[PDB]
DNA sequence: CAAAATTTTCGGAAGGCATGCTCTGTGGC
DNA sequence: ATTTTTTTGCCTTCCGAAAATTTTG
RNA sequence: GCCACAGAG
């Protein structure tokens, strides 16, 4: 929150006050800005860097299976592209990645 | 009572380089103090070369007392040691 | 590369010798000022060492 | 005979100051070592010391 | 001779186990290698 | 260790200062003055 | 808040996947969490 | 500049390794008669030989 | 769900396998078939119907083998227990100590989940004849004695230790030392004064034996 | 249950050491 | 009685302060 | 004598 008092260009701070309601108040000059029914937010959009789909491109020319997608209330697709991958230890089951062909929303299981 | 008998000797029968050096130094110090020699010295004067000649055909009167770390010692005749 | 006869045996050297003037400098470090030998001599008053 | 003689004379002779020998045999290559830049198995972003 | 940690003789069935490794094994290893080398030479002659 | 007479805590507090022999704090020979310079230990001893 | 760690080990600076000479892939990291790496599933703890 | 650090490294290594020696029972021991190695290098062979 | 349940079950299963291997390596009677207990049988045996880990069920007792009691005549049965609390205080530690003392166990292996308070670490030597060893589930996910760097440690009996000291003609204070709270010493449960023989594999010579003493 | 005593953990500062090994000269206090 | 620095790294011990844990009421 | 730089390998 970076806002400055229009009267004297000094930094504005938020205090609780006696009433318990927050206001944008200036500690230098007699100025306040109540926010009852008014929204204030200082959004800090963090930078987003491009990421490669580490599982993308693997659902091409592979066998299909008859598994219902979890979003059954929105669609009823049955055929899904499935394949097997070992991403765990050798003494526990080798996981399956399978994606619906109609709605996307990829998901995996063990 | 700490002497290991001659039959039960376990240390290697080869004379180490340090034993050779100490034996030569001791014999040269003895000869430099007018000790008799047991070789036919051919005009040699330096005690160290006389000591080397004495060791050459094993005519030197000393023995080596090797201390094992426990405390028992082991006596080896210099003429017995293989060089 | 000149062809030099050796002064010891007189025969021609079997390789041509790179022969010519080079500027050489005599440096100030001479062995007359560097040689030293002690045997016994003065000793320090505190530690009684040379 | 030759093999047995070479083996029996290759033993560490008692009384050897082997610790000092090892200390020198480790320190002296440190003198001979020049400082170079290395990397860990073909990737240039490591620069392992 | 190979002695166990207790201090008695070791049976032939378990001479090469880990807990019976002594200080002389290197010597034994040397002898084995020596024999192997000689055996190799003999094998070569046999092949000829 | 309290088995010896000198093994007490009060030994580690300065009560008697042993003045060192002058053979280990000797007076330096003269350089340009008839007087002789003294070691720092002797001067500190006089100050004490 | 945007500097908190939500996943991964707190001491691992970075991680790379190296393809070795024989073609198999190994995962080599910069950090001080050896136990957490060798306890992580998918990583052989007996060869790390 | 490498000699300045290498000299200190050699001094530390020797002041830590000077006391060891090979005893007459082929066990490497410190000056206080404590074993560091039961046989030198596992086989008791001199690197020099 | 997946992350909170299956990963925890797999970690607990691997910790159980490591604990079984540790108890087997001490000479206690554990059959070979019990240490490769697969995840399916572990779920069918020690897990709840809805899919929860029942750590009170997986606590058990171990008895020495005839070979171990032949070599070590003073060895008795142990009781290994897994705690359900995330952080153990002094109440549950005192309860475990009271259980160990009441059932007359020579030693007891305690496996906490997240952390142990420092007030309980000073309560472990409370029993004079018995000893208590505390382990972490995270520290038991992977076995350290199966690592390629760690060589074979084999603890020696009193007779074997005396034979070694007579063979090399030395007092026990002159041997190389291994600390207690060392990971391998904790794994094998060495007490003070015990001597362990270590089989080192050097490329120069082959296999050679070294010795260490616990301190 | 939360107030009070005890113990542990965590920092920043305060100390210390290193900053080769030998050797040859001068100049000023 | 205005007022520069002049290598760089590594290491242990100390010592309040705050946090964590147990212990009294 | 103490400091101070200057060089040699
Ligand atoms: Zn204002
Ligand atoms: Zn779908």
């Amino acid at each position: 929150m970076l806002s400055f008092c229009p009267s004297c260009n000094n930094m504005l701070l938020i205090t609780s006050g006696d009433s318990g309601v927050y206001t944008l108040a200036c500690r230098s000059c007699p100025y306040e800005f109540p926010i009852e029914g008014i929204e204030i937010y200082d959004r800090k959009k963090l930078p987003r860097k491009e990421v490669d789909d580490v599982l993308g491109g693997g659902w091409d020319n592979v066998d299909q299976t008859k598994t219902q997608c979890p979003n059954y209330d929105t669609c009823g697709g049955e055929s899904a592209y499935f394949f097997q991958l070992q991403i765990r230890s050798a003494d526990e089951p080798m996981t399956t990645f399978y994606k619906c062909v109609n709605c996307g929303h990829r998901w995996k299981e063990n | 009572e700490k002497a290991i008998p001659k039959d039960q000797r376990a240390t290697t029968p080869y004379m180490t380089k340090y034993e050779r050096a100490r034996i030569l130094g001791t014999r040269a110090l003895q000869i430099s103090m007018n000790a008799p020699v047991f070789v036919d010295l051919e005009g040699e004067t330096d005690p160290l070369r006389i000591a080397m000649k004495e060791l050459a055909e094993k005519k030197i009167p000393l023995v080596i007392r090797r201390y094992l770390p426990d405390g028992s010692f082991e006596d080896w005749s210099v003429e017995e040691l293989i060089v | 590369k000149d062809m030099l006869y050796s002064g010891i045996t007189g025969e021609c050297l079997q390789a041509y010798i790179f022969f010519g003037p080079i500027y050489y400098q005599k440096l100030k470090h001479m062995v007359l000022d560097k040689m030293h030998a002690r045997a016994r001599g003065p000793r320090a008053v505190l530690t009684r060492q040379p | 005979e030759i093999a047995l003689f070479k083996y029996r004379k290759a033993r560490l002779e008692p009384g050897t100051a082997i610790g000092a020998i090892g200390a020198q045999s480790i320190g002296e290559p440190g003198t001979q070592m020049t400082l170079k830049t290395f990397h860990f198995a073909g990737v240039a972003s490591m620069n392992v010391t | 001779v190979r002695y166990d940690n207790s201090g008695c003789l070791v049976k032939r069935e378990d001479l090469n186990k880990a807990e019976y490794v002594d200080q002389y094994d290197a010597e034994r290893d040397f002898y084995h290698s020596l024999r192997e080398y000689i055996n190799g030479k003999a094998t070569a002659l046999a092949n000829l | 260790d309290a088995t010896v007479p000198s093994g007490r805590p009060e030994t580690y507090i300065w009560r008697y200062l042993p003045a060192p022999p002058v053979c280990i704090r000797p007076s330096v020979m003269m350089q340009d003055s008839p007087a002789s310079n003294e070691d720092d230990l002797t001067v500190k001893l006089t100050e004490i | 808040l945007p500097d908190v760690v939500v996943k991964g080990l707190p001491d691992i600076s970075r991680a790379v996947i190296n393809i070795r000479d024989d073609g198999k892939r190994e995962l080599l990291v910069e950090g001080y969490g050896l136990r957490d790496v060798m306890c992580t599933d998918g990583v052989i703890g007996s060869r790390t | 500049v490498k000699t300045a650090e290498t000299g200190y490294m050699s001094r530390r290594l020797m002041k830590s390794l000077e006391d060891l020696s090979c005893q007459y029972d082929n066990t490497v021991r410190t000056s206080a008669n404590g074993i560091v190695q039961f046989t030198y290098g596992g086989d008791g062979l001199d690197p020099l030989e | 769900m997946d992350q909170e349940n299956e990963r925890n079950i797999s970690r607990l299963w691997r910790a159980f396998r490591t604990v079984k291997e540790m108890v087997k390596d001490r000479g206690y009677f554990i059959t070979q078939e019990e240490v490769e207990l697969p995840l399916e049988d572990f779920k069918a045996k020690y897990c709840d119907s809805m899919g929860r880990p029942q750590r009170k069920m997986m606590s058990f007792q171990a008895n020495p083998t005839e070979e171990s009691i032949s070599k070590f005549p003073d060895m008795g049965s142990l009781w290994v227990e897994f705690c359900d609390e995330p952080s153990v205080g002094v109440k549950t530690m005192k309860t475990f100590v009271i259980h160990i003392q009441e059932k007359n166990f020579q030693t007891g292996i305690f496996v906490y989940q997240n952390n142990i308070t420092p007030s309980a670490m000073k309560l472990v030597p409370s029993i004079p004849p018995a000893t208590i060893e505390t382990f972490n589930e995270a520290a038991l996910v992977v076995n350290i004695t199966h690592h390629e760097l760690v060589p074979k440690h084999i603890r020696l009996s009193s007779d074997e230790k005396r034979e070694l000291l007579k063979r090399y003609r030395l007092k026990e204070s002159q041997l190389p030392r291994i600390q207690r709270a060392d990971p391998v010493a904790l794994y094998l449960g060495l007490k003070r004064g015990e001597v362990v023989k270590i089989i080192r594999k050097s490329e120069t010579s082959g296999r050679y034996a070294s010795y260490r003493i616990c301190m």
